[PDB]
């Protein structure tokens, strides 16, 4: 389909003792294939899903080099931005770094990215021409100025049209058996009367894949969002996905309501009614 | 495949 | 600092006496320091596992924290999070309905 590969890095320091706790994942699309956590005993990059397990031991070399080369990237980054907000050495603090690529159906390259934040705020993004940098304050700004002297944008514009939808392809290949699979949500409503005049009626949607879901509720054929509920989309933890949506009706009107359910598993959405 | 070149801020 | 939103959930629709997995996904905080129990008729469920720390586009944090059970009509269970934006741990009910 259409497709993408993302890495989430995450440093927290740890001033009272020792080195920050380092978390890296690695997923394309929806789907964690490697993780690193600086806390674990194999201090290796590590696999999550049974298609890139067979990847050699070059791979897995090179991946531990490198994620452990973010972490101590990451780890004079908290000393550097510490000193750039002059803030103590006595608090905790963190940083956080997401890159990756999109491809297209036809897995040609659609687009890349690149942002870094620290204490949870935008602090330096690369633009989606892949050559210039959003700095959001005077901070950042130095950096920005440093990355521009040493060609980084260039490197990293290479990596993503490159590397990265390289192996993102490669990835597909191997693991299409689920990666290229859609799987529709399964859907059913259940009903929760409140009174003795009016209920609850609650559509759900379980066990699909990708995550991305639409779920909308109509009466009489018109879109109603009045006295409705809609809950994040959480794990299974089987690798799929669940989201419900729930409307209060007066008793007795529940055929006026209609739950439409929207999924790249589905060619046409769905309609579901209480009876 | 991870990116090999990540400077510091 | 950003408080986590609670959703406590079985993996599958329950029915009392079959076995399923009872999940607790906390998302939306900062910073990332986070306690998360499991809990049945009050106590802390032993040996619970959790996925690898991962983060939204607005920078928040999310995990899931999972454990076998099997629901019943006698037995509650629940989550029990805390976090540095919370004066005391905040516990929520699994409701099978939800
Ligand atoms: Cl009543
Ligand atoms: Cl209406
Ligand atoms: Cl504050
Ligand atoms: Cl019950
Ligand atoms: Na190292
Ligand atoms: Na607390």
């Amino acid at each position: 389909g259409s497709h993408s590969m993302r890495y989430f890095f995450t440093s927290v320091s740890r001033p009272g003792r020792g080195e920050p706790r380092f978390i890296a994942v690695g997923y394309v699309d929806d789907t964690q294939f490697v993780r690193f956590d600086s806390d674990a005993a194999s201090q290796r990059m590590e696999p999550r899903a049974p298609w890139i397990e067979q990847e050699g031991p070059e791979y897995w070399d090179g991946e531990t080099r490198k994620v452990k080369a973010h972490s101590q990237t990451h780890r004079v980054d908290l000393g550097t931005l510490r000193g750039y907000y002059n803030q103590s050495e006595a608090g905790s603090h963190t940083v956080q770094r997401m890159y990756g690529c999109d491809v297209g159906s036809d897995w040609r390259f659609l687009r890349g990215y690149h942002q870094y934040a620290y204490d949870g705020k935008d602090y330096i993004a690369l633009k989606e021409d892949l050559r210039s940098w959003t700095a959001a304050d005077m901070a950042a700004q130095t950096t920005k100025h440093k990355w521009e002297a040493a060609h980084v944008a260039e490197q990293l514009r290479a990596y993503l049209e490159g590397t990265c939808v390289e192996w993102l392809r490669r990835y597909l290949e191997n693991g299409k058996e689920t990666l290229q699979r859609t799987d529709a949500p399964k859907t059913h409503m259940t009903h929760h009367a409140v009174s003795d005049h009016e209920a609850t009626l609650r559509c759900w949607a379980l066990s699909f894949y990708p995550a991305e879901i639409t779920l909308t509720w109509q009466r009489d054929g018109e879109d109603q969002t009045q006295d409705t509920e809609l809950v994040e989309t959480r794990p299974a933890g089987d690798g799929t996905f669940q989201k419900w949506a729930a409307v209060v009706v007066p008793s007795g009107q529940e055929q006026r309501y209609t739950c439409h359910v929207q999924h790249e598993g589905l060619p046409k959405p769905l309609t579901l009614r209480w009876e | 495949l991870l990116w090999n070149g990540p400077m510091a801020v | 600092q950003r408080t986590p939103k609670i959703q406590v959930y079985s993996r599958h629709p329950a029915e009392n006496g079959k076995s399923n997995f009872l999940n607790c996904y906390v998302s939306g905080f900062h910073p990332s320091d986070i306690e998360v129990d499991l809990l049945k008729n009050g106590e802390r469920i032993e040996k619970v596992e959790h996925s690898d720390l991962s983060f939204s586009k607005d920078w928040s944090f999310y995990l899931l924290y999972y454990t076998e059970f099997t629901p019943t009509e006698k037995d509650e269970y629940a989550c029990r999070v805390n976090h540095v934006t919370l004066s005391q741990p905040k516990i929520v009910k699994w409701d099978r309905d939800m």
